[PDB]
């Protein structure tokens, strides 16, 4: 559904950073759109929430140094079934506001054993 | 309904009659398309001082000319054994019987063929008989 | 300058013994003193050039002239690569053995 | 002492007019009583150039079975006589072109040992020789972290 | 890295020793093998022909010390009378670097006071397949390159001394006809002045 | 010479002193290991060990010194020289100081010496 | 390499648990049967020379003490029932042979001095009386001469190790003090002329400081056979961990599942407990965290997921796992605030952690063939785990950056793996093993390799190492990993894995794995090539570096690596497999508490710091003296040719 | 270290031959000197050192009427050697020659050169046993000089650059009026050994008693050649007291005096001989310098 994103103090309450869209194969992957980005001033040491209101929430995925150019890069690790399993914030020197990329996880490597000739 | 596969480790046919029964184990792991939660793994050891074991109460795929696969490990911490892994088919006939067959394979080979051609794997008969009893060699003189 | 070989020949058979007990004790000295590379092989041409002096000052009596011809070419160099050799065969020889 | 006689006949010159002269008839007689430019230059030529054939496609696959592996020290050694004897090493308007192509040949054969130690890595051009004194990106610098 | 002593003294020293007697060895041999001189055993007509022709050759290089008048007429009789009348050394190298690598492979023998290229990683350490081990940890092979180097100064100073005819005549006739006269006669006054005045 | 030879074992048994005492606390230090170099005394000693070796080595020459080869008395004929001159001018001061030839093997006719008349002229001279 | 060190640079401590029942032997009298080590789930069954003290087998059985019975028809057969599920089991005493089993019907079954003794055990007519003597030791007496000598004896104290910890066991006036003292010890030494010392240097001479799960302390001699040089009981109940207090490992700080830290000061010959003082909220604790041994404190965690920065004599991070995610710490000035949390769903299981062990740089990267260096992923602050999904049935390694918390790599295995094995996953320095079990290529267990460099790319360095940057990972501003993965084959089950631990960390570090049958092997990271191209691929193209092994996804189980050589062990459920780091580079300490420790020394790029014990130094001798005798006898054959060259030439 | 002095001493007598041309009373000192060293320490002297001065001792031993203590010395040199070399055929010939046996001798060294025609050993053998021959014929048959001349000339005709063969043809040559021949036989030693600097005098010597004795036109003729010969006779070496000598008086006779740049330089290097060189190099240079 929309994903919003959020920091947080260490008791206060959380505040928004932005709301993202996760959309279930349209024509290819599940791959994030921006709905709402935030433009407020940040600094110091956060708690990021990644709360989705239907299906999954986090109550804190990453602890960041959040500063007010926020150049990081929303990493919505999916599963197969196209359900949000992680939620992470890399750091992206070239992003100038906070974008958010689906990653499938990697395939493992196969072992190639001797086959039936 | 439920299969046996029978064996037999010949120790005594070697004198190698001085051993211990528990440094030689006997694994079986289900694949094949199996029907259960988990794959079926079970581990036994010896039953006589000939060294024939057994494994028993074996769940199987219910259905006719449908087969259920079994990978046997005869593991030994004292000798190498000859057949490292033990391909076990147990087709359900429509001949009223429990077609019982087993292929030898080494470790590090696939158990069937693909599906574009092919080698066949070497059978078995039937109790089976993993041969060679020969030591493992642990210490390396110098 | 019409030389005698036999006297050329023995001259350098005399600076080639001081040359090779000098690089062979200076390598034995660094490798004692545990001495690393850039210090080693500066330590190697200042003191086997500083024997080479006193030579000249002391054995060639400040006239190598007369008992090496090309005194620089013979004395200075002509077994500049074999005693950097030798010292530095000296040199692992006291350093693995200290 | 007394004086050497070969002084004592030479002072007096009265002594060579005694000197007699012994009688020669029968007595033996001892045994016995440009083109040099040009094969000079010639010569030179062979000195200077023919010496540069052995620094040619003979030294090239004397270099070539030789597989570029630095397992012995006869190669390298051999690559570091070829880099240093050169070296070492370096009708009037005829001869000067010759001299100055044996010094170009030698420095053709001076760097064919270099093409040798390269294509050994012995010469250290990357990265991978530079590597041990190469620092560390300090990653904390101000934090510590301890694990389960 | 805490190495073992004996490793030093027992590897060190022996191949010192032994790098030392087959240099002495090898010097031996090549003396013991090596009978020819100078000089060969040859018939007398063979040393009278040779003879001629070293004095040709020697008047071609000694006549600087006669006169025009003698140089002239022996060099009148000398066209008169001529006229008309490689793997020995690198096979004791190899089996001495195969027994480095035979009694001495498997462990690292000492550190060299001087860092090289990680490439003589590849020749300095053979038994060690480690990769953290930078190049001044080396076996014993490394002892061999460097003693192979170095052991000249110590071969010296143990008192070793550091590892048809006719046309050949005529041709030494027609290089001596060809020569220049250059006497060193002529002008020795002003020589003798120049050096003791 | 005596000097030399004195000065060569002394070398020898401070370098082999100074070695051990260095082996001694380079050993000490890698059990400490497991900062603090080497004490003064044996780098002096290993400096003094290299000046009397090297000394040693120069104490080695001696001035070059001949017997006439005529004359029997106490004369030595020395030029000064540790190391024998190469120009023939004076590579040769040696053979006509002391009154020798060095082409005397063919100066003095050595083949042709009359046997006989050598042993008429030390026959004579002893019987007078 | 081995022959002459099995049994010998290796040694077991073969323990039962506390002797619960003990069964004689019918048929040989001289043999006994012991039940032992009660758990909720399992039972040790062993036979045992009542004569000798040795363990002749010994069985970790599925069933308990309750369901384990005597067949009433058979008395040298038991029989093992299962009552939930009614399986039942028959076996041999004698030789351990499974006789008859099922699941529907069960056989009519029956049921089964010394200082301050406490129980008899085996009361034989003939000989061999066991006493029970102390809570946890069997001492046993024979009576040949009818006085009943002591025999053999045995300390079962040691059953369920939890921690452990290891004790490694002007100028002229100077100038004629060195001259004098060597001039008196070359003195003493003409005067004096007319193993157990090497192993204190290089660093074997240690001491297992073993705490085990009732609450002991062990002092177990590393170079004698595991001999006990002390113990101690603490009269605690279930000691969780154990750290050193100081840098001179003098005192060690014991926690116990009640919520009392112990420090006990560690002597030469015997400890005593030199402090037992309880914590502010005691009452169960989990495990404890050492941070920063200069300043003492550690972050004890409850069973209430509750936890307590504690005390005694900028930013630090503490990353935790569970068997439902990962979770981050923070300790600002005094107080522990979570910072992160990478939990998992209902489906998933965190069934394998490794952090990032901090290893000693040697090498910032690999040079290749091309000398063109492939840089490390150093990078600290690392961890890697393992989530089972049983939705999907997949695996899933993750690896994580523990300051901000955000999966670095993800990699999903769908070989249809089987999470009733053991997975596990170590972390080198730049490099990630984990070993899992499935049956998609093969049904044989998979180890797969995640070296992380840099960049792919050769000289390709992505980290900043000049002299006015400092990286700070708190921002996230740190390099990423690029990855190179490969699977490996292996014939035998991995119970559990551990890195090899040297002393600079610059021999290769072997993956050590104990099986699951005892047996316990290591693979050396060169035979794990994450970047190989198979054995076609490595000849031809010249990218590779120098030996580099090629990629052989089959690892076959090499006999002389495995270093339980012919020895029957017996690791438990538990069965931490550690390594310590020695002098000596080349070697390192493996042991395998838990059940039975084991201990032996390892050389994984062989031992090329020691002189072999076969070196063949009279064959050397024979060489030296064999070219001095012919140089002596050939001396005169030269001085004789040159004095032939100097007169008849 | 008197015995390196003693030891190079002895060396330059063997090597030089100089015990060829010593008096009775100084073979006497040398054959004492020699057995007092060779009795004694032997540790710089090599072997085939030791072994030459033996053979030196042997021929000291001869010359000294001794040939008892010869013939212990060549049988411990056979004992070592053996007949074989060159040297011990020509000693083995002087103990045929001084015990009787004149034409044993020559008979043994004209069979062996019968034998040493073909297939023979190197030239330094031939030519010194045919040298040894040439000896044995002029002491036995009691040959006058021209059939030693024709000996002489004949072992030059074959094997020539045996420079000690033209040296005594000059000898014999310089002992008649044959001064040319003689000049002719020196100039061939010097073509064979270009730095015999004591050929150099000696051929200015045969060159300065030619032109004393022509007395013509062509006196000043041959003392400009000897003029030449005696300047590079000390272009060869400083302190040559002959050369030097040859300088004085062949300038004296050329015609230039009064210190005419030449005779200035002759009578200084003749005053530096007599300063520093040996006793009969001193005494022989003050002959020459207080002429007149
Ligand atoms: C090597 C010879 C084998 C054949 C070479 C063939 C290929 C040529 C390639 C040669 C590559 C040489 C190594 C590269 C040096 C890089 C290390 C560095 O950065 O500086 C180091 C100093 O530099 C040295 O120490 C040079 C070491 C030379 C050893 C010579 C041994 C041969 C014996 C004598 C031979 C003559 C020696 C002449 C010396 C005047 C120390 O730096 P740092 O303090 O650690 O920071
Ligand atoms: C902890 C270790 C301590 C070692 C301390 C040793 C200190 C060294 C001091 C040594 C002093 C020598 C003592 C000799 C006594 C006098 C004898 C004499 O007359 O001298 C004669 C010769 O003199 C020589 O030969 C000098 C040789 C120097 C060798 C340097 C050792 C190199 C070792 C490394 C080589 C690597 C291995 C090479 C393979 C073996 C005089 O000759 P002459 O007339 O002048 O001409
Ligand atoms: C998969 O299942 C089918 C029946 O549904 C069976 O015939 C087949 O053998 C199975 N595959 C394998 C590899 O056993
Ligand atoms: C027997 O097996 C074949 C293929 O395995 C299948 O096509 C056939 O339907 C089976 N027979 C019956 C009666 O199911
Ligand atoms: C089953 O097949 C086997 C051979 O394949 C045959 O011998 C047997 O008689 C069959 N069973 C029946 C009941 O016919
Ligand atoms: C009995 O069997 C069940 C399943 O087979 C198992 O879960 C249980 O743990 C077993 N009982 C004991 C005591 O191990
Ligand atoms: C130990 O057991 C073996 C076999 O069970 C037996 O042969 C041996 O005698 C026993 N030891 C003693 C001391 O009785
Ligand atoms: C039993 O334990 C006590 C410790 O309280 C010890 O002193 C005693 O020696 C132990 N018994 C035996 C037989 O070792």
């Amino acid at each position: 559904d929309i994903l919003q994103l959020s920091y947080s103090d260490d008791a206060k309450d959380a505040i928004p950073l932005g709301t993202f869209e996760i959309d279930s194969t349209s024509d290819g992957n599940v791959t994030v759109t921006t709905v709402n980005i935030q433009d407020v001033e940040v600094s110091g040491e956060y708690c990021l929430n990644a709360q989705i209101e239907g299906k999954l929430d986090m109550p804190c995925f990453s602890y960041m140094k959040l500063r007010t150019p926020l150049k990081y890069d929303l990493i919505v690790d999916v599963d197969e079934d196209n359900e949000v399993k992680q939620v992470s914030l890399s750091y992206d020197e070239t992003n100038d506001a906070i974008t958010a990329t689906v990653r499938y996880p990697e395939a493992g490597p196969t072992a190639p054993v001797t086959k039936l000739k | 309904r439920r299969g046996t596969i029978k064996g037999r480790l010949d120790l005594a046919a070697s004198n190698i009659t001085g051993f211990v029964s528990t440094r030689t184990s006997f694994k079986l792991y289900q694949i094949g398309n199996f029907s259960t939660e988990y794959p079926y793994t079970s581990t036994t050891m010896f039953q006589d001082d000939e060294g024939n074991f057994e494994f028993a109460n074996l769940p199987l795929n219910d259905g006719v000319n449908e087969t259920t696969y079994y990978v046997m490990y005869p593991a030994s911490m004292d000798f190498n054994l000859k057949p490292n892994r033990i391909l076990i088919e147990f087709k359900n006939l429509e001949n009223g019987t429990l077609q019982l067959n087993a292929f030898k394979n080494f470790f590090g080979r696939e158990y069937f063929p693909s599906k574009d051609i092919l080698q066949s794997m070497k059978v078995h008969p039937y109790h089976k008989a993993p041969i060679r009893s020969y030591l493992q060699a642990r210490n390396v003189s110098i | 300058q019409i030389n005698a070989t036999a006297n050329v020949v023995d001259n350098k058979k005399r600076l080639l013994f001081v040359q090779d007990s000098s690089a062979l004790v200076l390598g034995l000295v660094a490798g004692f003193l545990q001495i690393e590379s850039v210090h080693g092989f500066i330590w190697f041409l200042i003191l086997y050039n500083l024997i080479n002096v006193i030579y000249i000052v002391w054995i060639c009596q400040l006239q190598p002239g007369k008992f090496y011809q090309s005194p620089l070419q013979d004395i200075f160099f002509e077994s500049f690569f074999r005693e950097i050799t030798g010292f530095v065969m000296a040199w692992t020889f006291g350093y693995a053995l200290i | 002492q007394e004086p050497y006689e070969w002084a004592k006949h030479l002072l007096d010159t009265k002594y060579i007019e005694k000197y007699n002269i012994q009688n020669s008839n029968t007595l033996p007689s001892p045994p016995g009583f440009q083109k040099n430019q040009i094969t000079v230059l010639q010569v030179q030529k062979a000195w200077q150039i023919a010496l540069q054939p052995a620094k040619s496609i003979p030294m090239n696959i004397f270099m070539s079975y030789m597989s570029g592996t630095s397992l012995q020290i006869i190669p390298i050694m051999t690559a570091l006589m070829l880099l240093s004897g050169p070296i070492k090493a370096i009708t009037q308007s005829q001869v000067q072109t010759a001299m100055f192509m044996y010094i170009v040949f030698q420095g053709v054969l001076m760097y064919i040992g270099y093409r040798k130690l390269n294509s050994m890595g012995l010469i250290p051009n990357a990265k991978g020789d530079w590597l041990p004194w190469e620092r560390i990106a300090h990653y904390n610098n101000g934090l510590q972290w301890f694990s389960d | 890295m805490l190495l073992d002593d004996q490793l030093k003294y027992w590897v060190l020293l022996p191949i010192s020793i032994v790098m030392v007697l087959t240099g002495v060895l090898k010097q031996y041999i090549m003396t013991l093998i090596t009978g020819s001189s100078a000089n060969e055993a040859q018939p007398r007509v063979k040393l009278t022909e040779w003879q001629y022709l070293q004095w040709a050759q020697l008047l071609i290089g000694n006549g600087g010390n006669l006169s025009s008048d003698a140089f002239a007429a022996k060099k009148e009789f000398l066209v008169k009378d001529l006229t008309e009348e490689n793997m020995a050394s690198f096979i004791p190298q190899t089996i001495i670097m195969w027994w480095v690598n035979h009694f001495f492979a498997g462990f690292i023998l000492m550190q060299l006071p001087f860092p090289l290229t990680a490439k003589f990683k590849e020749m300095l350490q053979t038994g060690i397949i480690c990769q953290d081990l930078d190049v001044r940890w080396v076996s014993s092979i490394s002892w061999y390159f460097i003693s192979v180097l170095g052991l000249n100064p110590v071969y010296n100073l143990i008192g070793l001394n550091d590892q048809q005819v006719d046309k050949a005549m005529h041709a030494m006739a027609n290089d001596l006809t060809i020569i220049q006269h250059e006497t060193c006669l002529d002008n020795v006054e002003q020589r003798v002045l120049k050096q003791y005045m | 010479s005596f000097v030399s030879k004195l000065l060569y074992t002394v070398s020898a048994l401070v370098l082999f002193h100074s070695g051990f005492s260095s082996y001694e606390f380079h050993h000490l230090l890698k059990l400490n290991s497991l900062i603090s170099k080497l004490p003064k005394d044996i780098m002096y000693e290993t400096y003094a060990g290299l000046i009397l070796f090297v000394l040693a080595v120069f104490t080695s020459f001696e001035k070059l010194q001949y017997l006439p080869i005529e004359s029997n008395d106490g004369k030595i004929i020395s030029q000064g020289n540790y190391l024998k001159e190469i120009a023939l001018n004076k590579a040769t001061n040696v053979d006509n100081l002391i009154g020798s030839n060095p082409n005397g093997e063919i100066i003095f006719t050595p083949s042709f010496v009359d046997v006989h008349m050598k042993r008429k002229i030390c026959r004579e001279w002893a019987s007078n | 390499v081995f022959s002459d060190d099995a049994f010998i640079t290796d040694w077991q401590l073969a323990n039962l648990g506390p002797w619960e029942k003990v069964i004689p032997d019918s048929r040989d009298r001289n043999r006994v049967l012991i039940l032992s080590n009660p758990t909720e789930t399992s039972c040790l069954v062993s036979s045992f020379n009542v004569s000798s003290g040795q363990i002749l087998f010994r069985n970790v059985l599925p069933f308990t003490i309750d369901e384990i019975q005597l067949d009433s028809n058979d008395h040298n057969a038991m029989v093992c029932v299962n009552s939930s599920s009614n399986h039942w089991q028959k076996y041999d005493l004698h030789d351990w042979f499974l006789l008859e089993e099922g699941v529907d019907n069960a056989p009519s079954t029956t049921i089964l001095q010394g200082f301050n003794k406490v129980e008899y055990f085996h009361r034989e007519d003939p000989l061999a009386l066991v006493l029970n003597v102390n809570d946890t030791q069997y001492m046993g007496f024979s009576a040949n001469g009818t006085e009943l000598i002591p025999v053999w004896q045995r300390d079962e104290w040691l059953t369920n190790v939890v921690d452990y910890a290891v004790l490694d066991v002007s100028l002229w006036n100077a100038y004629w003090l060195r001259l004098t003292t060597n001039w008196n010890r070359l003195i003493n030494l003409l005067k004096e002329n007319q193993t157990t010392v090497s192993d204190l240097k290089f660093g074997f001479a240690k001491i297992l400081i073993v705490l085990t799960h009732d609450g002991f302390i062990g002092g177990l001699d590393m170079v004698n056979k595991g001999q006990l040089i002390w113990k101690l009981d603490l009269e605690i109940d279930q000691g969780v961990k154990m750290f050193w207090t100081d840098k001179n490992h003098d005192e060690l700080v014991v926690f116990s599942h009640d919520g009392h830290y112990l420090t006990i000061e560690v002597t030469k010959d015997q400890p005593i407990i030199k402090s037992r003082s309880p914590l502010s909220e005691r009452k169960t604790v989990d495990s404890v965290i050492r941070l920063n041994e200069h300043d003492h404190q550690y972050l004890i965690k409850f069973e209430d997921k509750d936890h307590l920065l504690f005390k005694l004599n900028s930013h630090i991070f503490v990353t935790e796992h569970d068997t439902n995610g990962i979770y981050g710490y923070i300790i600002e000035n005094d107080t522990v605030k979570q910072t992160w949390k990478k939990a998992v769903n209902s489906k998933e299981k965190m069934v394998a952690y490794s952090k990032r062990e901090t290893t000693n740089l040697n090498t910032l990267g690999i040079t290749l063939g091309d000398k063109s260096v492939l840089y490390k992923y150093l990078y600290p602050n690392l961890a890697a785990y393992l989530i089972a999904n049983e939705e999907h049935h997949t695996i899933t390694f993750n690896l994580i950056d523990t300051i901000t918390g955000e999966i670095l790599i993800t990699q999903e295995h769908k070989d249809s793996p089987d999470f009733r094995f053991p997975m596990d996953i170590v972390f080198g320095e730049y490099w990630v093993v984990y070993s899992y079990f499935s049956s998609e290529p093969v049904p044989e267990q998979k180890l797969v390799v995640v070296e992380l460099y840099e960049s792919l790319t050769p000289d390709e360095r992505l980290s900043n190492s000049s002299d006015n940057f400092s990286y700070d990972p708190l921002t996230g501003h740190i390099n990423k990993p690029q990855f190179q993965t490969k699977q490996f084959i292996f014939p035998e089950i991995i119970k559990t894995m551990s890195i090899s631990k040297t002393t600079d960390d610059i021999t290769t570090k072997a993956i050590v794995m104990e099986l699951e049958n005892g047996q316990i092997t290591y693979i050396p990271k060169l035979l794990l090539n994450a970047r190989g191209k198979p054995a076609e691929e490595m000849a031809k193209d010249k990218k590779k570096e120098f030996m580099a092994t090629p990629y052989t996804p089959v690892i076959p189980i090499n006999d002389n690596f495995i270093i339980t050589h012919f020895r029957n062990l017996l690791p438990g459920s538990d069965s931490q497999l550690i390594s310590i780091p020695t002098n000596l580079e080349s070697t390192s300490i493996i042991c395998d508490l838990g059940l039975d420790v084991f201990c032996t020394r390892i050389t994984p790029s062989g031992q090329f710091d020691l002189m072999s014990p076969t070196f063949e130094k009279g064959k050397l001798l024979i060489t030296i003296f064999v070219l001095l005798v012919i140089t002596y006898f050939i001396r005169p054959s030269v001085s004789n040719k040159k004095l032939k060259s100097q007169w008849l030439i | 270290m008197l015995k390196d002095l003693v030891r190079e001493k002895l060396l330059t007598i063997m090597n030089t031959k100089a015990y060829t041309q010593f008096n009775p009373e100084q073979l006497l000192q040398l054959e004492n000197e020699m057995k007092i060293y060779m009795k004694s320490g032997d540790s710089a002297l090599t072997e085939g050192n030791y072994f030459f001065l033996m053979e030196m001792l042997f021929y000291v031993l001869v010359y000294r009427n001794q040939d008892v203590d010869a013939q212990v010395v060549y049988n411990t040199l056979r004992d070592r050697l053996g007949e074989n070399s060159y040297k011990m055929v020509i000693m083995k010939a002087t103990l045929l020659q001084i015990n009787g046996n004149d034409k044993g001798a020559i008979e043994y060294l004209e069979n062996l050169l019968n034998d040493d025609l073909e297939y023979e050993t190197d030239f330094v053998t031939y030519v010194s046993i045919a040298k040894k021959l040439i000896a044995i014929k002029t002491t036995s048959k009691n040959l006058s000089q021209e059939s030693v001349l024709k000996e002489v000339v004949a072992l030059t005709d074959k094997f020539p650059l045996d420079a000690e063969l033209w040296w005594y043809a000059s000898e014999i040559y310089f002992e008649m009026g044959q001064f040319e021949k003689a000049c002719y036989c020196l100039e061939q030693v010097l073509c064979i050994t270009p730095f015999n600097y004591a050929c150099f005098g000696r051929l200015s010597e045969t060159l300065y008693y030619e032109a004393l004795r022509s007395k013509k036109q062509t006196k000043t003729e041959l003392l400009e050649k000897a003029l030449k010969n005696a300047l590079r006779s000390v272009e060869l070496s400083e302190l040559y007291l002959k050369g030097w000598a040859l300088v004085n008086i062949i300038s004296r006779e050329l015609g230039r005096n009064k210190q005419n740049d030449l005779i200035k330089l002759s009578a200084s290097k003749l005053k530096e001989i007599s300063a520093k060189s040996n006793n009969k190099d001193k005494i022989t240079a003050e002959l020459i310098l207080n002429k007149i």
